[PDB]
């Protein structure tokens, strides 16, 4: 139930941590993918901006 | 300049 709200193209957006699937790290930001409903869906935000669960997330993925 | 930096938001 955390939310994530990020710029593509200039455009804002946000959506849930649950919803999200793929999160890398990519130098001091971080890349992931999502799934808007039916579509998948990509994005990014700095690891400077992130909320605690999505670095979690990002923690867990690297095993 | 404003740089507009065009913020290029690039």
């Amino acid at each position: 139930m955390v939310k994530v709200k990020f710029k593509y193209k200039g455009e804002e957006k946000e959506v849930d941590t649950s919803k999200i699937k793929k999160v890398w790290r990519a130098g001091k930001a971080v890349s992931f993918t999502y799934d808007d409903n039916g579509k998948t869906g990509r994005g990014a935000v700095s690891e400077k901006d992130a909320p605690k669960e999505l670095l979690d997330m990002l923690a867990r993925a690297e095993r | 300049t404003x740089x507009x930096x065009x913020x290029x938001x690039x």
